[PDB]
């Protein structure tokens, strides 16, 4: 409409978790939306005994 | 510290020179302990030999520093014989500034640090000649 | 709202609304098979109150007027054009797909608050886990490029993580020549041009990924193809089996509080349904939703908070 | 600038600032105040998606009371703190004169400046 | 009229709005009566 | 939780600042910090997100290393002349060690770095009271200690975080680092005042809360977290946009605007010192940390993202919370030019 | 060659590189908790012994 | 004069309450009706400046550039459409009434006794013009434009505040006229040479000089034609008026300290008129010929005749009327083409054929006309810049004949040879367009007849 | 001053450089602070004897109770981060970053 | 396969005339164009323009000119009528000086 607006490639330019890139950024990533990371990954182990024949 | 820095200003500039020279080094290894303590705290060197390495740096680049600006401030004020010009520093936060670009090995750092280190030293001895006080009134 | 946390401490609890008479129920069949005869039966034979079908304007038909909006504001999803031409680029059907989503959570939000007040239970049909399989068949078919799929996938990530699965899953399997003979003979001629290998990746989906998922929360009843009117047969098996499986066992009443205060102000629902990605099938230019926009509060009842409208009333604006 | 003999908490008008005159009525400062309270008033309205410049009628009246009446309170406390600042620095004036000396008043008949013309 | 199943206020409460016209009035009162206390304390101290 | 344990909790926040206000005794304030830790541990992991578990453990570490140094001031302070009468400290090493206390209480540059890792991975209600309140109650207490305090101390602490909350912040696109760097910003605005006339200080402490709480009540309007969403919040509201735009400029600090009288006042007071060229220096890096309120109203306010359907869904329900002070704060956070002679308020 | 680059170079692009380049110092910093204890290690001993504040 | 400010308070919420499609005719009535009362302000005479109502008071420095804000605020008010009717009626209703605040601050700015008073306006004006043009700028810089704008004028004008109260708590109040009466010599040590190289340094920001005036030449190209002209004129003449007012201390230490500012400004002189000579996008033209002629008012403020002063506020004053009639003209062939550049739309002879009359008469006020006042102005600052030395007139004639060139390429090349006849939209030229011509170009030639009103106070 | 105190605060200041720099485990690290509240005890309570400053004898013993519950609340949180994952390292601290 | 937008290419570029022909310069509502050009061409001009041109045309003796145009003639009648050196140097009198020595 003949006025310049922002486009989906400037408004991804202000995304990732820092705005200028480093020569280390490719480590950091954006937050979750709930932040909320996936929990454990690793969840649990309800004990096994072994009661033997002592 | 109050110590050496008060050890700098206390020669007169004026000619009694080279212990400008020297001042000015323990002005360098103390701005190198500085940095060099907060680098080696926030990096992991991973491993303790390049922190060494890496200490060894920035502490030679701010001991060169101070020792070629006293170099210049002492032989630019026998030179122009004129002990009250900020020129005389004007010139040596210049070559200051262009041994840390040639040290850092560019071009664009070493003509920006002239301009700003030059444009401070005259600052600072602007100020410690008309007279403006160190950090604190602390009156009113 | 007379809410926040005064009802809480002066109202005792929410407890004493349960239980064997409120609870949740889904029945979930293929499409246009396991419809609103089984859940207007189970709803009119084990008392318990009934919601319809999540369609498009449920969003026209949830607040103020129930005369719907033209799609131009609560679209733009063309059901009939997504049925006839499911692959053209234009994007139709994963606008489609995201606003069935909304609608399905926007409803499901509803029927659980009034299941957490008053009674009496609700029959839902074709809930939200149905929609992921949905899209998970839709993508079998090869619909929608790999990263929009990625997208929802962080959608039912975030949203559904917050709520309960409900008791339990009425599956009903109807197979693949009778759902295919009941909507060639339906007539509705943009569902008659529907395919047939989509509605067999909805079968084989619809098995093998929703059914061993669910396991005990969400207590299933597998049911075939005629065995529908049989009505005796649900009523007695929802009502001769026992709760004791997912995690409506204990809440007690906090859980509960904090659902009631996360269910009420729905845009607390909803601030989690834009993340953005930004979705080339998706995303709108600013100049189209500000004139849609304008244009949107120019109609007769939305403009200002219809709490408060004038042109309709309600005399009282205090002079 | 601490107590300033304080014995006597922060007691919110003292004692002693009756005897100043209060601020009157209509002074242009609790104009102000009534003022913004009206903006607020008309922002709370704003904020909500109830319609503006109406259905906030009582609270335009409550929005405008509690600014008027809070604001009246501190512009009398204002008076009082000026009041003293002067009252204080006066007092320490007369207590030793012979330490501010009143310099002389000289004429420009014999005040000399130099010059230095501008061209 | 016209509104469906939902209308969460708007119809009027008439605790609240008396009492914040209440409260204000007198909270009017109170300040002229301060105003005039204040005047009349000033002109008999000077 | 149970509401009734929250309002016990908040309760006993406000507890904890009304001992450290209230008393004259060293162990009392001591006391108070300790059972303000205490409570508002619990208002963080109001979720249960690993988020919060780290940065309240953070937060709790640095805060208790703090607490105990201080009581080792306090210590040293009756190793030397013995009372416990809340005045000037004997020794130069107790009052160092307590101003370093502070300086990792609420936040300086050499102690700051726990400030943007907890801020972020909490919900704004706890950031809220954690930034309001605990940096209310430390300034009570410098307010107490201002006669004995070696001026390089608070000099330093101030123009180092001045600056590196200034120069954080040109990066951070998330929101509440964002606040936290404005957060370190006013903290060096509030605290190299201070050996001069403490009122400018206590006066900026009011000013930096009422903003701040209007920042939260914004950042509260709807669930935000980047900046994208509050170009949502355009899309989806036309009065947000607006006050986005007063408030985050009257965090800049234009002389129209009321967050000017922090910057105006503390200059002249200062400058009737002859510290000239510590005043032009703090006012300069004042102009950097303006850049990211700028950038974040130029992205929402004033140009118009692209957005997203759903939000034609969203447009017909409410935004029914209730903001809990918002419309008194805004304008009396933005209009408040005029009245700076409402300095003299104080004491 | 006067206006647009030398101009746009020494003013705005100086003072912009600087303050980038100072930020990607600053805020670049990996999550741990042991290096920022020995910042508070090393600041509490360099104020002490070096840079004197008990003074 | 508080019965010109308030008035102008009660002018706000007039386009609130009022409905629309009569928001429009309100607003200018009401506007021209305000331009009548403040016409009447001339009240000025003789010995003293005219001082009430202990904040405000006028001068001749004064009194004519406030009636040319309070006149040229309902032209613009008028001049502002066809690029916002289809916009809505919540943000049309924003816009006029943020321009009637940022009128409301710049009449605050213009009646300053105190200098503090002055900054605190000065930002104020500042503050509103970047949301006009970040706004409604219509095209895709706009956004660095107003961010390079705001970083410029701030942190040039921050230290003068500093400086300001450095003066205000080390000599007593800050009344211009106890300024005035009160003032001391101070001499040359190198704090005096910080102050003033602070004071001088904010407003050669402002207006700008040479070496910091690409803050201005995108913020007028990526602005709206109210911005534009209210940037342009009111804010370039604003720096002026406020340096005028300022230099009245630090006297004896201005002539030796002042030497290389005149060195920087004639030369830049010299490089924004040949810069403006060769450039394309027709829009750029008028904002460098604006820098060429601050480049002269700073001469003339440098220098501290009479002559000079008489001469730098009527250039001030002609050169505001010219550049904003001239932005109002490029804005007219921009919406008769949406091009932006220049050489896509020649002809324009033919078709709106007395457009034809108003690029000459505006074009040669800007030549200097033989009896116009951009002539009288320019005249006065080469004789006065003679007397200050014999050598500096090659300058002032090498930019004469410059600025005469890059003039004459403007008329002759925009608007002259041949159309294009690929064009086939450019309408006849409505009558709002030659209204505005028309309000242009008679104060100009009204103040030809008789301008004796709006020379400085050194009369 | 005496020979005692300077010992003591020798421990204390070893106490927290032990507090400060910490390798592996959180547990050693708040098992510091919970040494430096026992210097700090051992301190304040050699001074109050020494002085038969009889009157606020209050201090060692509220002092101690005090940062016992702060050292309570440590554990507290310590417990919640090696539920939440395998052990107690100063790793998996690694997330939400600067 | 790929679009980013949703939006129609926007606007048509509606030129005012071909519809109201007599129109002025601004929008198509043909009572109120009529009533702008009223006001601007009556209470613009006619009552502004030329009223500021009178009202400027003869005011008082602006920054005081005819009163100095008198004062100055009778002053110099004065000056040459009684022998006195007319505008004589050191406008303050030297009696009433006291200069620095040596
Ligand atoms: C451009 C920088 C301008 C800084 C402000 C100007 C100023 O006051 O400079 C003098 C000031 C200090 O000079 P000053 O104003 O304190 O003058 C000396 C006056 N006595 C001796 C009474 C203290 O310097 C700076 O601002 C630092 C540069
Ligand atoms: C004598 C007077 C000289 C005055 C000079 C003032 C500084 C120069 C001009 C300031 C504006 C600079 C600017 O806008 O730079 C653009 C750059 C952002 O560029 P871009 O990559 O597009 O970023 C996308 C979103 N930020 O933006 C940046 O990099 C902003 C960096 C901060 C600049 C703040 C102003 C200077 C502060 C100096 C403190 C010492």
């Amino acid at each position: 409409a003949r006025q310049w607006q922002p486009d989906v490639e400037w408004a991804e330019q202000y995304g990732g978790a820092v705005m200028y890139p480093t020569k280390e950024t490719a480590h950091w990533k954006p937050p979750p939306w709930n932040d909320v990371d996936p929990p454990k990954d690793t969840l649990v182990s309800n004990l096994t005994l072994n009661f033997g024949p002592q | 510290a109050k110590t050496l820095l008060h050890q700098y200003w206390d020669i007169p500039e004026g000619t009694e020179c080279h212990r400008k020279t020297y001042a000015a080094t323990s002005i360098g290894g103390a701005s190198g302990l500085v940095v060099s303590a907060y680098s080696v705290a926030l990096k992991t060197p991973t491993s303790f030999l390049e922190g060494v390495a890496r200490t060894g740096r920035y502490t030679f680049t701010a001991a060169a520093i101070g020792a070629i600006f006293g170099l210049t401030s002492c032989i630019s004020a026998q030179v122009r014989e004129k002990p009250d010009d900020p020129l005389n520093y004007l010139i040596g936060g210049c070559a200051g500034g262009l041994t840390l670009g040639a040290r850092t090995r560019s071009y664009g750092i070493g003509a920006a640090a002239c301009a700003y280190m030059g444009l401070t030293a005259a600052l600072v001895k602007m100020g410690q000649l008309e007279g403006w006080k160190v950090f604190a009134e602390p009156k009113v | 709202l007379q809410y926040g946390p005064l009802a809480y401490i002066l109202g005792e609890k929410t407890t004493k609304k349960m239980t064997e008479n409120s609870k949740l129920i889904t029945v979930d069949g293929n499409i246009c098979s396991g419809k609103s005869k089984l859940a207007k039966e189970v709803a009119e034979k084990l008392g318990l109150k009934h919601f319809p079908e999540a369609g498009i304007h449920y969003a026209d038909s949830t607040t103020g007027d129930g005369k719907p909006l033209p799609v131009r504001f609560s679209g733009n999803c063309s059901l009939e054009k997504f049925y006839d031409d499911p692959k053209s680029n234009d994007g139709n059907s994963y606008r489609l797909q995201a606003w069935l989503y909304a609608s399905r959570l926007l409803q499901y939000a509803d029927a659980l608050e009034h299941l957490l007040s008053t009674g009496q239970g609700v029959v839902l049909e074709r809930s939200i886990y149905s929609d992921f399989v949905f899209l998970e068949a839709m993508y079998r078919q090869g619909f929608i490029r790999k990263q929009c799929v990625d997208h929802y996938n962080q959608v039912k990530k975030v949203t559904v993580c917050e709520y309960l699965p409900p008791h339990v899953v009425i599956y009903v399997d109807v197979p693949v020549s009778e759902v295919q003979s009941r909507i060639q003979k339906k007539g509705n001629p943009h569902e008659m041009k529907i395919t047939s290998a989509y509605l067999q990746d909805i079968e084989n989906v619809y098995k093998g990924t929703f059914l061993p998922e669910m396991s005990e929360k969400c207590e299933v009843l597998q049911y075939s193809a005629w065995e529908a009117e049989d009505a005796e047969k649900v009523v007695e098996d929802i009502q001769y089996l026992k709760y004791d499986k997912g995690p409506w066992l204990d809440q007690d009443d906090r859980k509960l509080h904090n659902l009631r205060m996360l269910v009420q102000d729905k845009l607390e629902v909803l601030n989690y349904t834009s993340i953005p990605v930004f979705l080339p099938e998706v995303t709108i230019g600013a100049h189209q939703s500000d004139r849609v926009f304008q244009e949107f509060t120019e109609l007769p009842g939305r403009k200002y908070r219809a709490g408060y409208n004038e042109d309709v009333g309600d005399k009282w604006i205090w002079l | 600038m601490t107590g300033r003999q304080a014995r006597a908490p922060l007691q919110f008008l003292p004692d002693e600032a009756r005897s100043l005159p209060p601020p009157k009525l209509t002074d242009p400062r609790l104009a102000y105040i009534g003022f913004l309270g009206y903006c607020s008033g008309l922002i709370d309205n704003a904020i909500r998606r109830r319609p503006v410049l109406s259905a906030g009628l009582h609270r335009q009246f409550l929005y405008i009371t509690s600014f008027v009446f809070v604001g009246y309170y501190l512009l009398k406390r204002q008076d009082y703190m000026y009041a003293v600042r002067d009252h204080d620095m006066f007092s320490y004036i007369k207590s030793h004169p012979e330490d501010f000396p009143e310099k002389d008043k000289k004429t420009y008949r014999e005040v000399f400046e130099e010059f230095h013309p501008v061209r | 009229k016209f509104y469906i199943q939902e209308p969460p206020h708007g119809s009027p409460n008439w605790l609240k709005v008396g009492l914040t016209l209440g409260t204000s009035a007198f909270l009017w009162i109170y300040l002229i009566k301060q105003h005039n206390e204040d005047v009349l304390e000033y002109k008999r101290r000077n | 939780m149970n509401p009734i344990i929250l309002i016990i909790i908040l309760m006993t926040v406000m507890l904890g600042t009304i001992i450290v206000m209230i008393s004259t005794h060293w162990l009392l304030i001591w006391i108070g910090f300790e059972m303000n830790m205490l409570a508002i541990i619990p208002i963080m992991m109001k979720k249960h997100n690993p988020r919060a578990t780290e940065a309240s453990t953070k937060y709790f570490l640095t805060q208790s290393t703090a607490s105990m140094l201080l009581m080792m001031a306090i210590i040293i302070n009756l190793m030397f002349s013995g009372q416990w009468t809340v005045m000037k400290l004997f020794n130069p090493m107790a009052s160092m060690l307590m101003t370093m206390a502070l300086a990792m209480k609420l936040g300086m540059a050499p102690f700051h770095f726990w400030v943007p890792e907890v801020t972020q991975g909490i919900p704004l209600s706890s950031g809220l009271i954690l930034l309001t309140w605990q940096k209310l109650a430390p300034m009570s207490v410098l307010y107490q200690i201002l006669p004995s305090i070696n001026l390089d101390l608070i000099l330093t602490l101030s123009i180092l975080s001045i600056t590196i909350g200034g120069w954080g912040g040109l990066n951070q696109t998330q929101l509440r680092k964002i606040m936290a760097y404005s957060s370190i910003a006013h903290m060096g605005w509030m605290t190299a005042v201070l050996l001069y006339n403490p009122t400018m200080t206590l006066l900026n402490l009011i000013i930096y809360i009422i903003m701040t709480s209007t920042m939260f009540t914004l950042f509260m309007a709807n669930s935000t977290t980047t900046t994208l969403s509050l170009s949502h919040t355009w899309n989806k509201a036309p009065i947000m946009t607006i006050l986005v735009l007063i408030t985050l400029l009257s965090m800049g600090g234009l002389p129209p605007l009321s967050g000017f009288m922090p910057k105006w006042m503390i200059i002249q007071e200062m400058t009737k010192n002859d510290s000239i060229i510590l005043p032009t220096l703090m006012a300069i890096t004042a102009l950097l940390n303006l850049y990211f309120y700028m950038r974040l109203t130029y992205s929402t306010a004033l140009t118009m993202f692209p957005s997203t359907n759903n939000m034609k869904m969203k447009w017909q329900f409410p935004t029914t919370k209730r903001m809990t002070l918002l419309p008194t704060m805004t304008v009396l956070s933005t209009m408040l030019l005029p009245l700076t002679p409402i300095l003299s308020i104080l004491e | 060659l006067l206006d647009l680059i030398w101009l746009e170079t020494i003013l705005p692009k100086t003072i912009s590189l600087a303050q980038m380049k100072m930020s990607t110092t600053i805020t670049s910093q990996k999550g741990l908790i042991k290096l920022y204890f020995l910042s508070f290690l090393i600041t509490i001993l360099i104020s002490t012994t070096l840079l004197n504040f008990h003074e | 004069m508080l019965k010109y400010i308030i008035p102008t308070m009660m002018l706000m919420p007039l386009t609130w309450l009022s409905k629309n499609s009569m928001i429009w005719i309100n607003t200018t009535l009401h506007s021209l009706l305000i331009s009548l009362t403040s016409l009447l302000l001339l009240n000025q005479f003789g010995d003293n400046s005219l001082n009430f109502s202990l904040t405000f008071f006028s001068d001749s420095l004064s009194t004519p550039l406030l009636i040319l804000t309070m006149w040229l605020l309902p032209l613009m008010l008028m001049a502002s459409q066809h690029h916002l009717s289809k916009e809505n009626l919540a943000r049309k209703k924003l816009f006029i009434s943020m321009l009637i605040l940022l009128q409301l601050f710049l009449i605050m700015t213009f009646t300053a006794t105190e200098l503090i008073f002055f900054y605190i306006m000065f930002e104020a004006t500042l503050v509103p013009t970047l949301i006009i043009i970040t706004r409604w700028g219509n095209q895709t810089e706009r956004l660095n434009a107003g961010l390079y704008f705001l970083f410029y004028t701030l942190a040039g004008s921050l230290p003068l505040l500093v400086a300001l109260i450095y003066i205000q708590n080390t000599m007593g109040s800050l009344n211009f006229l106890i300024l005035q009466y009160w003032v001391q010599p101070m001499p040359n040590s190198w704090s005096n040479t910080f102050m003033w190289l602070a004071c001088m340094m904010a407003f050669m920001v402002k207006m700008p000089l040479y070496g910091l005036h690409l803050w201005l030449p995108k913020a007028h190209v990526e602005a709206p034609i109210a911005g534009s002209m209210v940037l342009a004129a009111i804010l370039l003449k604003l720096g002026g008026y406020g340096m005028m007012r300022i230099t009245l201390l630090l006297n004896p230490i201005t002539d030796f300290m002042a030497y290389p500012f005149i060195m920087l400004s004639l030369w830049g002189m010299i490089m924004t008129s040949s810069i403006c000579l060769r450039q394309t996008d027709l829009k750029s033209l008028i904002a460098y010929s604006s820098v060429s002629h601050m480049a002269l008012v700073i001469v003339a403020i440098l220098i501290q005749t009479p002559w000079s002063y008489m001469g730098a506020t009527a250039l001030m004053i002609a050169h505001g009327l010219t550049s904003s009639m001239l932005f109002c003209l490029a804005n007219s062939n921009y919406e008769r083409v949406h091009s932006r550049t220049m050489i896509l739309a020649r002809g324009l002879q033919t078709l709106l054929p007395l457009m034809a009359a108003w690029w000459l008469l505006a074009s040669l006020t800007n030549l200097a006309l033989p009896p116009s006042i951009n002539l009288i102005g320019e005249l006065f600052v080469v004789m006065s810049t003679f007397s200050w030395s014999n050598i500096t007139i090659i300058l002032m004639g090498l930019n004469m004949v410059i600025t005469a060139l890059y003039s004459l390429y403007m008329l002759i090349t925009t608007q002259r040879g041949k159309h294009t006849h690929h064009i086939n939209n450019i309408l006849p030229s409505f009558t709002r367009e030659n209204a505005l011509m028309s309000l242009h170009m008679l104060p100009l030639l009204l103040l030809s007849l008789n301008p004796k009103i709006i020379l400085g106070p050194l009369y | 001053m005496s020979l005692v105190y300077m010992n003591i605060m020798m421990a204390f200041t070893v106490s927290l450089t032990g507090l400060l720099m910490y390798r592996s485990h959180l547990m050693s690290s708040l098992l510091c602070l919970e040494g430096m509240m026992l210097s700090l005890f051992i301190l304040a309570t050699l001074m109050i004897l020494n002085s038969h400053f009889t009157l606020a004898s209050m201090m060692p013993i509220i002092l101690l109770v005090f940062a016992a519950c702060e050292a309570a609340l440590g554990l507290s949180l310590l417990v919640m981060v090696s539920n939440t994952y395998g052990t107690d390292y100063v790793q998996n601290l690694n997330l939400l970053q600067c | 396969p790929t679009l980013r937008w949703q939006e129609d290419p926007e606007p048509e570029d509606e030129n005012l005339y071909e519809k109201n022909p007599d129109s002025h310069g601004y929008d198509k509502d043909p009572a109120v164009d009529v009533w702008n050009m009223r006001v601007v061409f009556f209470f613009g001009f006619s009552i502004v323009l030329v009223l500021g041109s009178t009202f400027v045309a003869y005011l008082p003796d602006y920054r005081m000119q005819e009163w100095a145009r008198r004062e100055a003639e009778r002053l110099v009648k004065y000056r040459e009528a009684h022998g006195l050196p007319l505008m004589e140097s050191n406008c303050f009198d030297p009696s009433k000086i006291q200069l620095p020595e040596d």
